[PDB]
């Protein structure tokens, strides 16, 4: 699924244009998928600060 | 007191329209504001709520803080909050919980004196040793001391 | 110090915390831009020759391979937490309803007029 | 009436049924479970009359009627006369029938299994109702009272079943039933007014005792004392307004016959009390449970509405007890009541929405489902 | 979480599991060696329970429960319940998940196999560890002791290791495996109590038995004339408050439980005791090693931590030793937690980072790996 995540370049067989196109694109890929990674970060942090959260009104409630 | 018009923010409003639309019954005949006390047992008994001559008459004592049997829209949606806590809509529990971890900065889980000291002081509102233990005994509910997180929530719930 | 003080001074208290989490999605926002431009490092796609290119789109096949790798990572990261929330949460939910919960209910209401 | 398929809840002593609908706190009537009959033969034509009375009706005619009790020590022994007075209970007076309502019943752990069978059948076949459970009393006083743990005296009409509880299990090993109850105490206490010169042999007159006690009596927590004083002065006396304009004047007997609570040996039965009783259903657990059982004395049922229980109670235990421990004891005004609450918050509680007997496992298995499905 | 990917240790013996992360001076905090069960059937609904409990869940919640220990004599043979104690461990009182950090457990070498491969794939496989390293408790206790020469004695729960160790090099020959351990003399005093009249048979009399043995008992140094005024006089007897409120006096066998570690027919073991195993220990090195032994008999794990022990150990050994030499026991305050804190600083060493099992190695030769790579 990460094979699939990631897109198989045209690398050798095309001219400049098409070939800095499919650069680009992936590279745009990566841009966008470090903005989600970031945004999945921050929730990430979000949700163990409510995790510890939990435990702690666990002790409260236990 | 404050909750006067902390309600009438509280409050939404579609509330109040049918608020004002019962509200103009209470006349017996050419009143101005000289709403009575007595009436109260069944004002309350109008505006969608089932009272009990107990409550009516705690009201009667409890609410009437200007004695003069009379009742602002303030004092109106107040004793309407401070009893049913038609509040302003306490926005979650989960995004409160993304406020209580900027509550704790220190990421504890727990609103601290220290922690509602320093977001009161993020409000700018300085800290009274009364505020932030007003505040800490109010959300503080196993009085640790500070505020733990659903201690937060019952306390922040129905709260802007 | 009735119901007014504390609410209106926790009011105001939750106010600063709405103010400071608009404030972290905002630093989500803007550190996420700027991860967006270091981590996603820019293409020197201007002058260059066949090879090179041929490499570098290679290397961004390689990246966007990477780049969803950790993005699964930080996903799945935030899936477990979800697990674990509704397994602490499940436990919070049944011991608070044990405070409350049998007592959540409202009867013997007629009896003042039956 | 209602406008919701809530359960329905009663619970049906050798007393009275207390019933009313799940999610109430409280029963919305109390039906006596009484068929009365008219021992008289009748001379006037146009009057009316039953064939047989109910409830409420056979109280309020009782003047010329016998009145019987279908259960006997919690087992019903005359279904059919069951049958009548839940009729009336659901259709003519809480407006609510079985029929468009799933079912809860209240009973001892150790009922004969019988008895379950029988009345299982009776709201299935006879009432229809859409399902069924019947529950434990001790579970339902906790659920009631707060808690999930202690000792739970139910003090039934015909019968004490006293069961230890802990973390929500039952501990039955340590189950001490005692076949003492409030009908028993009327017992003495009419043995003892008869001394005085106010013989209660029939009907009406055993009603009246029955109410005297409910009204005058009380356990006081040191007996010995109490009588040193009521057995030497008046001032301790009082007097009970009979139906006819008479009264009876009563002592002692005032709190002779509560103490059978803790004396048994009053009315022929071989046993230390209720208090000895309860001690042995804690005494008789873990060591590491007995000190959650000692906070927990929990007192339901009937007859705990005598002055004094919570005290005589709670000291007793304590000179059994070992020392250094905290003997507790729960007496809250759900008393008597808090077996049917208890029904009402089992039979709403969204935990026990699976453990409701349909019927359509009813008829697949027969009534003996309920020994597999309830308990 | 941690402010370096620094290993977690977690010491789990046969009594309890002692953990925290690796460059600390203490565990976080210490579990039972315990997965409890329920020996009980549910009355009220609604009420939680776990299928299991563990540690000190297992513990707080006993009274209801039958408690396991999933190690024998340093073994462990259920594998399922310390996945469980772990899980607990980690993630609730450690607050770090082993995936981000390497994890180092201990075991004596005399353990037959089962026991490092499953810790070691229990922790690769369950918890995908990225490292593994399985310790000699020996070497753990040396470190945490401040030597490099001498004769560990680790007397413990499970089973007396007795292993010496000469400038860091195991001396194999002279290991002697013996079955004597704490959880012999927790039984033998059950049954002495039981003669007393205060019979101890169930988990949570044993439970309470091992907190009466580490509170109440000592060895002494003279355990003869000890018992001839203790199992003569009152005034050597010592109160202990049993859970319910009731007590227990302890006189002889107070001392008479810890003795049969120098007295094992007490519990018809057909041994030396303690103190002769670990003079055979010394005898069976080289002569040119012997001195350093005797000079360094080093006390680790539990039991050592009775009074008169160290005494008690130092003179019997004296008396086996020969004359001129200087017989001596270290007994440093890391005594019962000195295999975890050996754990943390063998974790930590920079000659120790080249012995941990990645989670590469793992998967190409399986948990048979644990025999090449870590002793």
């Amino acid at each position: 699924i990460l094979a699939e995540r990631r897109k198989v370049l045209a690398i050798d067989h095309l001219n400049e244009d098409q070939l800095r196109e499919k650069a680009k694109e992936l590279w745009q890929s990566i841009y966008n998928l470090e903005a989600e990674k970031f945004d999945l970060q921050e929730k990430f942090k979000q949700q163990k600060y409510e995790i510890n959260v939990l435990r702690n009104r666990i002790n409260d409630n236990q | 007191d404050d909750i006067y018009k902390a309600a009438v923010e509280q409050l939404t409003e579609e509330q109040k329209n049918e608020f004002k639309a019962a509200f103009d019954i209470f006349v017996l005949g050419a009143e101005d504001g000289c709403i009575s006390t007595k009436e109260l047992g069944k004002v309350m008994r109008m505006l969608g709520q089932n009272p009990t001559p107990e409550e009516l008459q705690e009201m009667i004592d409890e609410v009437d803080e200007d004695g003069s049997g009379t009742v602002d829209f303030d004092e109106f949606l107040v004793m309407m909050v401070r009893c049913m806590k038609d509040d302003s809509k306490g926005k979650s529990e989960e995004e409160l919980s993304d406020l209580f971890r900027m509550f704790d900065k220190n990421a504890d889980g727990y609103i601290d004196l220290d922690e509602l000291k320093i977001m009161l002081q993020a409000t700018g509102e300085t800290i009274t040793e009364d505020d932030i233990e007003e505040l800490m005994k109010d959300g503080d509910k196993n009085n640790d001391g500070r505020i733990d997180y659903d201690e937060f929530l019952e306390f922040m719930k129905g709260v802007e | 110090i009735s119901a007014s003080r504390k609410l209106q001074l926790k009011t105001l208290l939750l106010q600063i915390a709405k103010q400071e989490l608009e404030r972290e999605a905002e630093e989500r926002r803007g550190e996420k831009g700027r991860a967006l431009s270091t981590r996603c490092q820019p293409l020197e796609l201007a002058g260059l020759g066949f090879a090179e290119l041929q490499d570098l789109c290679r290397q961004l096949h390689a990246r966007v391979d990477k780049v969803d790798e950790e993005r699964y990572d930080i996903e799945a990261k935030v899936t477990k937490n979800i697990t674990e929330i509704a397994d602490l949460t499940q436990k919070i939910f049944d011991l608070r309803g044990k405070f409350k919960r049998p007592t959540l209910r409202r009867v013997r209401i007629s009896a003042d007029a039956m | 009436d209602e406008d919701e398929t809530t359960a329905l809840v009663c619970d049906n002593g050798s007393g009275l049924v207390k019933a009313g609908f799940a999610g109430d706190d409280a029963p919305r009537a109390v039906f006596p479970s009484i068929v009365g009959r008219p021992r008289h033969q009748g001379v006037m034509v146009g009057m009316g009359q039953k064939d047989s009375y109910v409830g409420d009706e056979a109280q309020s005619k009782r003047g010329i009627l016998t009145l019987k009790y279908p259960i006997e020590h919690g087992i019903i022994t005359n279904w059919d006369d069951m049958e009548k007075i839940w009729h009336h209970t659901f259709y003519n007076e809480l407006r609510v029938a079985p029929e468009e309502h799933p079912t809860l019943l209240t009973e001892a752990p150790l009922n004969p299994k019988a008895n379950r069978e029988k009345m299982t059948q009776i709201m299935f076949e006879t009432f229809n109702v859409p399902a069924m459970y019947v529950a434990i009393q001790a579970v339902l006083s906790l659920y009631a009272s707060g808690r999930t743990t202690g000792i739970v005296l139910d003090s039934g009409d015909g019968v004490t079943h006293n069961v230890p509880i802990y973390e929500g299990y039952a501990l039955p090993h340590a189950i001490m039933r005692l076949d003492l109850a409030g009908r028993d105490l009327t017992d003495y206490l009419m043995k003892i007014l008869t001394e005085r010169g106010y013989s209660f042999v029939t009907t009406a007159e055993r009603e009246i005792v029955r109410d005297i006690k409910e009204k005058l009596c009380y356990v006081a927590l040191d007996f010995e004392n109490e009588m040193a004083t009521a057995a030497s002065s008046s001032s301790l006396e009082k007097s009970y307004e009979l139906p006819d304009g008479q009264v009876i004047t009563i002592g002692n007997e005032r709190f002779r016959c509560p103490e059978t609570l803790f004396q048994p040996s009053f009315i022929g039965m071989e046993s230390a009390g209720i208090h000895e009783t309860t001690y042995n259903s804690i005494m008789k657990c873990d060591i590491d449970i007995r000190k959650d059982l000692y906070a927990n004395n929990v007192m339901s049922g009937g007859t705990t509405m005598y002055p004094g229980i919570a005290d005589r109670m709670q000291k007793e235990i304590t000179a059994l007890a070992p020392s250094t421990m905290k003997i507790k004891i729960i007496a809250p005004p759900e008393r008597k009541y808090s077996v049917w609450i208890g029904g009402s918050i089992l039979a709403s509680l969204s935990t026990f929405q699976q453990m409701w007997i349909t019927k359509q496992e009813y008829d697949e298995a027969g009534p003996s489902i309920v020994h597999r499905k309830c308990f």
